[PDB]
């Protein structure tokens, strides 16, 4: 047989990258995984750009990352490819979970695949957080102290676990240093983590954007796909090169480059623009501790989702109650990252609590009820007795 | 090289300190401080050791508490802007004789004073080699060397010849309790404090060893025995081997 | 790594002219019996690495009855040395039976791998 | 009466682990205790109370 | 190696698919083709028939949440004039 | 079958660390991969834990070193199991490379397996010396400069790459900024490497110390390699906390404790004495560029012992000289190890020169001589003709 | 899956050793048994006969490189004392 498929490490990458059989009808949207892992590469090195010339202390971290934006050679590169990367690492990642809830990929033979992705959900949001509170702005760290100030909400434990998980009484130097620690190494269980997301997606296949077997006709991986994900790497270096070199600061808030003083207040504590909708999930409702634990059953009310879909269709492509809906979920997601960018008004509090419970019963009220509707209609609009 | 530019190997004194169960002699570096802040005060700086280390090891809380106050420290300035000074609290370092490298070695002909704070540590025997080298200034060099004016000789130093003079002599200091002051005791006295001064984590380090290898030691024999208990099906089984028939 | 033809060149050139082997067989079999291979219940042809495919072929093409004592052979040396000990003065390989019997399968399987090696690099003159 | 012992602590494993780990609590505690008055004990005439006794006597 | 459990895709030969007889595949190697064939036909009338097929679900969740955004906001910024402050006391308490 | 080997990542750890089928006859020293993983894990978390405190500027990478051995809770513990378990990694790194050379597992189905380690030992070897040059002492410094300064004897772009690795004119702030991130990311390389390691070994089983195949009577690895791992595992733990504990400062040099001042050598400039005999291999001859491609060509001649060794048995455990000359070649590195650390003196030239030719020849010359002469030997002793 | 190269070593059941018949195999559980079952023998009559088949092997080599070593030792010590500077420059230049 071929050396491709003898030899151990070669048969590995034969087998994922090479000739591993993809269904014949997947559209541009499943590529949105090489896309992630390419921009995950990425991030981590222009990280390790950057980490050559960051130093994490607290009269050093602003005053570094400013050195690297002015001193270094093409250091304004490197980290605007790091600040933009990462929400463009965000969005694509969101458009995969949207692909992957909207056809049906949370089904019954990867649900394993599902769960391993929500861990890297969850992963990704908190080394972003970390890395958003290295660089140490006005938003960096009054983010940092709300957030574990929220933390602290836990009856018994709250104040000692927030004092050791601060280095202290505040945000100050041991925080940042404990957070650059954390902000390198999370990412290194990312990369194990799309390791096992790899597995559990090869173990059994891709989906396909019909729901019917992809089993009958399938197609190589090498010479097809990977020119697929090179219309689509190109595409997204095109849109990602736009966004550093013509507008970098375009995404960012204009307050991260005042340097953090834990004396003022910005009057302004919205973080980052991929954790708004879980910062209005949180400030929904007024009490604290259910905040937090909304906000987590917000992150992983993902896991319930391949138990209460009682479709007998997988995928919502041949529906159009659930089609409707879920675009519904969408732009009620969109809505709650712009109410999570205001102030708590006057029909901002009302929107974020009515935003809030619309995600919340996308997931368990709507999403049952229609998927039955939709089979009992399917059903007795085909039979005839 | 030759002996003379390796330096004379200091010999194994009999510390109080030498051993897998014994600790500091928390008296001797009582003493150690007071002749440290009587003698090697004018000199050496010994900057990486804060007041508050101090208490429950030597002195008492309100003994260091007043003995801070005699130091002024840098202070953030007042409403009108310019600087002022404040007495020293627990948490500040103690302070070194020389406002910076240049003064230091203009007081001491060029000769930099080295920082006391790592001393026993990072030297080639230690607290033998810092008690022999302040117990071994003769007082005469030997017959035939020849050294630069203001260079003293002690064959400890390796090089022959040391920049620092000869400065613990008898009675030198007189001591709280009553122990008499020879040049061996305040020599032993600020070498123990030195070495206090290099590991202040000597007797929890020491517990806490003892602990671990009580422990470790147990953990071993108890797992070579349950090694031999699910290996005894496989160390004695038996082979037998008749011979086939023939097809 | 080394052929056994070379192995058995050379051998056969030192056994069989009389000045070399009265000198140099004393000195072998002092190496072999103090190799200690014989204290565990082994002919040296078990000792040989089986991961070529001279010696593969060489094994698949050994006789039934041999096979089996070859893997008896092998299984208690394996035993006796994970106990740690040897095996008893009856159980020792004597020096008189300690034939080469897989030799001649070695030799022939690497004589026609050779004649396979050097007839599809054959030229005809030109 | 060995089947007293078998039958009471080690038949199934939930009173197996729940056992190990009472007494991982009560040895742990003793243990430390017990070694640390063993090495506050080999040094007596050293320790900072005993200086701070004798120089308040 | 471990032979692991059994799932629903296999490899190349066995891929646990139905068994399938009379399908014929006719292809034809690009080289001998024409890229780009029918790109301009295909993008006026194909992508019409796909934006005409789905964009009611689309369009009519955006309108419904962007026209909920829009009169909010416009709520919010006709109550922090002066000419609402007293309904500015009445929604607060 | 069970949940063991139909789950995924279950499979993957019993086909592993469960029922991997060892060999019967296994030693104690088939024990030191297990304990290399052990002690490799162990770096890394205590390293993670060191890196929440470590700030890796010029003028506070020492201070901080020696706050974290003076302030934080615990710290010391952790500073001197990380500057031990160094060590630790490395003598039993020997051993099991010792047994991989000894054994015979450098033969014919397992030169992928030899690769990998080799390349696994040069990336140690990397990140002991990055890790040693960030602590910023008086040996760490000096040792930097004068590694990179040898560095600098390529002819034509020898200053240009020297001044690149340096980032500067010599070392300081930048160079330490720089090691500091290189000493963070090649373990998570090692890491990657150790489980290609991993998988070149299992795709063809472990040797035995006696030559003779092991497919006949195997043991599976859980419920006895497991408890010898154990043994040994514990073994080691009793030794490191031994030499953690009673006396750390043992091992290391009592020169890195002075803070890091290029102004004073400190005459002589001895490294970790685990680079020790590399250190006089590079010292053995005069010159600077035949000196850094000897000390490279010392590392990269472990390639060379499979197509080198001649012998049709595997393994020194049935010969005489083979285990005579390796002896002298083990006792030759432990010599080169010991010039490695005296200055450049009047036997002491003249022995590196000798014992670096010792350790030359010993792959080269010595092995194929004898392993033919132990062939043929074998072979005039049992044939009678 | 991929089936891939062939290999030395299978798995559990088709090991790829040659065929064997007539191995019996005789075994007795470890709590019929006893552990540590003549331990002080083996520990001072086994590792006894161990040590004597292995030492020659280790400490003529030992020997050879630490008189080697002791040798050059107190030849430099030698060299850089008072009697040998005239054999230091001489051995020098
Ligand atoms: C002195 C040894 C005294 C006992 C004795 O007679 O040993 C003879 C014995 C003669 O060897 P042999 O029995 O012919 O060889 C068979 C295998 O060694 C058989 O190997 P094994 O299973 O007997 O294990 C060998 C060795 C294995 O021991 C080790 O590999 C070292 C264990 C330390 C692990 C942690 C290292 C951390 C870094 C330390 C620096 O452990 C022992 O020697 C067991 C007897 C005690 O010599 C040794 O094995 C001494 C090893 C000392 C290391
Ligand atoms: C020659 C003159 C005599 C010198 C003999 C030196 C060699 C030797 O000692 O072998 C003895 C003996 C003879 O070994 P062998 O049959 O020749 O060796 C065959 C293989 O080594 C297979 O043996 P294995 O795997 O069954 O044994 C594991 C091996 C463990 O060996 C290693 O892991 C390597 C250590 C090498 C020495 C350290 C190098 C660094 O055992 C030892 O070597 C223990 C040495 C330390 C004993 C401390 C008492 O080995 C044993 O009997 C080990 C058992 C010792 C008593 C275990 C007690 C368990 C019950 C404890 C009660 C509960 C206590 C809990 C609270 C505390
Ligand atoms: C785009 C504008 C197209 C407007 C609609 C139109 O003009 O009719 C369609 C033609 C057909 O163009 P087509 O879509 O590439 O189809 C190729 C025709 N075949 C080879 C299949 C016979 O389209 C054309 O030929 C228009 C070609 C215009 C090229 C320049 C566009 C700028
Ligand atoms: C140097 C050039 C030598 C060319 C020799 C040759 O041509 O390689 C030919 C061989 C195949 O040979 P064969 O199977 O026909 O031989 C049969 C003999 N019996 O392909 C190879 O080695 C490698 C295959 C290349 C394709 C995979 C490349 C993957 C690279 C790793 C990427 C990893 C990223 C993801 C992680
Ligand atoms: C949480 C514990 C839930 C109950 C455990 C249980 O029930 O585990 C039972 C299962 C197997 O069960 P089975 O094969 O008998 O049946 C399953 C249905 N036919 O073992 C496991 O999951 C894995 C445990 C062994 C492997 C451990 C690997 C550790 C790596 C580190
Ligand atoms: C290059 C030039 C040649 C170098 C190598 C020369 C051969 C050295 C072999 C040493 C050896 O083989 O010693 C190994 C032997 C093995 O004895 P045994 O267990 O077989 O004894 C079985 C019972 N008679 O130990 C001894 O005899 C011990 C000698 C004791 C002397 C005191
Ligand atoms: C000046 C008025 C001094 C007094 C009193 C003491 N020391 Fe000193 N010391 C001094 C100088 C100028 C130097 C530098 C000499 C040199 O060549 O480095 C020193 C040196 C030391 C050293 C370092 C020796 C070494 O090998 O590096 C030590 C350990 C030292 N000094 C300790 C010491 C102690 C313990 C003293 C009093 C109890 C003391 N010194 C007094 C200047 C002066
Ligand atoms: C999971 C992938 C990663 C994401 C999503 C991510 C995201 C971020 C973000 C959003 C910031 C803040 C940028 C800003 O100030 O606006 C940041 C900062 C930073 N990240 Fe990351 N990061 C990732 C991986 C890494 C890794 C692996 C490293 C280390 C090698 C790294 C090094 C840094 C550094 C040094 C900063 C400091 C501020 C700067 O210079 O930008 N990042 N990260
Ligand atoms: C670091 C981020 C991630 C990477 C690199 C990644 C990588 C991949 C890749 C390469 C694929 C195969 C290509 C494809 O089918 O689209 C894939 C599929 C999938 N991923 Fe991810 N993924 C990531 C995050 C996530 C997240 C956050 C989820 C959701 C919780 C998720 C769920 C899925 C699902 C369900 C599939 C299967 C899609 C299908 O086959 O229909 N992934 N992933
Ligand atoms: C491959 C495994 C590793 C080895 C062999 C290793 C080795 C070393 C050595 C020898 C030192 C110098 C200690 C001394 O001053 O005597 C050191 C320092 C250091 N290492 Fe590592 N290291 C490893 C992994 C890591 C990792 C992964 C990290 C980061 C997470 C790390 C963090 C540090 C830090 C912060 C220091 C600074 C000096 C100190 O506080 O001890 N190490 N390393
Ligand atoms: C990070 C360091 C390393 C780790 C964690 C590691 C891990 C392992 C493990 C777990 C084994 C199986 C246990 C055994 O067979 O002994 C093994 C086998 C092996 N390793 Fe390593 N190893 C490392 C470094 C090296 C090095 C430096 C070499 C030499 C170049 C090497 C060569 C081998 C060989 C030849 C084997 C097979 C031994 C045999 O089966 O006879 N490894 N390794």
């Amino acid at each position: 047989m071929a050396f491709r498929k003898s030899n151990v490490y070669l048969s590995l990458v034969n087998s994922y990258i090479i000739d591993s059989p993809q269904p014949s009808s997947i559209n541009y949207w499943w590529n949105m995984g090489s896309l992630l892992g390419l921009c995950l590469v990425i991030q981590i090195v222009t990280g390790i750009f950057m980490a050559m010339h960051y130093s994490s202390n607290i009269e050093l971290a602003f005053s570094s990352v400013e050195h690297i934006m002015r001193d270094v050679h093409n250091g304004y590169i490197l980290r605007y490819l790091h600040a933009n990367g990462a929400s463009f690492f965000f969005m694509v990642m969101f458009m995969h979970m949207a692909k992957g809830l909207y056809y049906g990929s949370y089904r019954s033979p990867r649900v394993t695949l599902w769960n391993v992705g929500v861990i890297i959900f969850i992963l990704t949001i908190a080394t972003a957080f970390l890395g958003y509170c290295c660089v140490y702005g006005q938003m960096s760290h009054w983010g940092a102290t709300v957030i574990t100030n929220l933390f602290s909400a836990i009856p018994f434990v709250g104040n000692d676990i927030v004092s050791w998980l601060w280095g202290g009484f505040s945000v100050s130097n041991p925080t940042i240093q404990r957070f650059f620690a954390l902000h390198y190494l999370v990412p290194f269980i990312i990369a194990a983590m799309v390791i096992m997301h790899l597995m559990a997606l090869h173990i059994h296949g891709s989906s396909n954007p019909l729901g019917i077997t992809g089993n009958l006709d399938r197609i190589p991986m090498h010479s097809y796909f990977i020119f697929k994900d090179l219309v689509t790497v190109f595409l997204f270096m095109l849109i990602l090169a736009l966004f550093v070199f013509y507008s970098p600061n375009t995404l960012g808030h204009p307050d991260n480059y005042i340097p953090g003083n834990p004396l003022v207040t910005p009057a302004s504590i919205v973080p980052e623009w991929y954790l708004l909708p879980f910062y209005a999930i949180l400030r929904s409702i007024p009490d604290k501790l259910l905040g937090v634990i909304t906000m987590f059953a917000a992150i992983l009310v993902l896991l319930v989702l391949p138990f209460t879909d009682r479709s007998v269709v997988r995928g919502n492509t041949f529906k159009v109650l659930s089609k409707f809906f879920f675009f519904i979920f969408v732009f009620n997601f969109v809505l709650l990252g712009q109410i999570g960018a205001c102030h708590v008004e006057v029909p901002y509090v009302l929107m974020g609590q009515i935003a809030t419970f619309i995600y919340f019963a996308y997931f368990l009220i709507i999403v049952p009820v229609i998927s039955t509707i939709e089979n009992v209609l399917f059903y007795i609009g085909r039979v005839n007795k | 090289m030759t002996a003379a530019e390796h330096g004379l190997h200091a010999p194994a004194y009999a510390w109080s300190h030498n051993g897998p169960f014994e600790t500091f002699d928390h008296a001797s570096i009582r003493r150690g401080y007071q002749v440290y802040r009587e003698v090697c005060a004018a000199c050496h700086s010994l900057d990486r050791v804060a007041w508050r280390t101090l208490v429950g090891v030597s002195h008492t809380n309100e003994e260091v508490r007043n003995m801070a106050e005699e130091f002024e420290y840098d202070d953030e300035p007042d409403e009108q802007g310019n600087p002022k000074k404040r007495p020293g609290k627990l948490s500040d370092y103690i302070p070194g004789p020389y406002p910076n490298e240049q003064a230091a070695r203009a007081a001491n002909q060029g000769a930099l004073p080295p920082d006391l704070s790592l001393i026993v540590k990072a030297r080639h025997g230690g607290c033998d080699y810092i008690f022999s080298l302040l117990t071994g200034y003769p007082d005469e060099p030997p017959a035939g060397v020849a050294l630069p004016p203001g260079s003293n000789y002690n064959p400890y130093f390796p090089g022959g010849s040391i920049a620092m003079a000869r400065v613990l002599f008898d009675d030198m200091v007189e001591y709280e309790d009553g122990t008499p002051a020879t040049t061996s005791q305040m020599a032993k006295d600020v070498t123990t404090f030195l070495n206090w001064c290099a590991e202040p984590e000597h007797d929890e380090r020491k517990r806490l060893g003892l602990k671990t290898v009580i422990i470790l030691s147990s953990l071993y024999l108890l797992s070579i025995w349950v090694k031999k208990f699910k290996w005894a099906g496989i160390k004695t089984r038996k082979f037998v081997f008749n011979p086939p028939k023939p097809r | 790594p080394q052929s056994f033809t070379s192995i058995a060149r050379i051998g056969d050139y030192i056994l069989k002219s009389p000045v070399l082997s009265k000198l140099c067989v004393p000195v072998a079999n002092q190496f072999i019996n103090l190799a200690g291979y014989k204290k565990l219940g082994l002919k040296f042809d078990d000792l040989i690495a089986e991961e070529n495919p001279i010696m593969q072929t060489a094994l698949r093409r050994l006789p039934e009855d041999e096979s089996y004592a070859r893997a008896y052979r092998i299984i208690r040396a394996h035993q006796t040395e994970l106990t740690h000990h040897l095996l008893p003065r009856n159980e020792w390989i004597k020096a008189q039976e300690d034939v080469p019997y897989l030799l001649p399968y070695i030799l022939e399987a690497e004589a026609a791998a050779k004649e396979k090696d050097e007839l599809d690099n054959i030229e005809v003159s030109k | 009466s060995f089947s007293s012992l078998y039958k009471t602590f080690f038949k199934r494993n939930a009173v197996f682990v729940g056992t190990i780990f009472a007494g991982a609590f009560v040895f742990q505690t003793v243990f430390d205790t017990a070694i640390t008055s063993w090495y506050e004990n080999h040094n007596k005439g050293k320790l900072w109370k005993d200086v701070k006794a004798r120089i308040a006597a | 190696g471990p032979p692991s459990g059994k799932t629903y895709m296999g490899w190349w030969g066995h891929m646990g698919g139905p068994k399938q007889k009379g399908i014929t595949s006719y292809a034809v190697s690009p080289y001998a083709q024409k890229p780009l064939q029918g790109i301009f036909h295909n993008a006026v009338f194909n992508s019409f028939r796909r934006f005409k097929s789905q964009f009611l679900y689309v369009l009519i969740p955006a309108g419904i949440y962007w026209y909920w955004w829009k009169n909010g906001n416009e709520y919010n910024e006709f109550l922090y004039s002066k000419a609402g402050r007293e309904e500015l006391e009445r929604v607060n308490v």
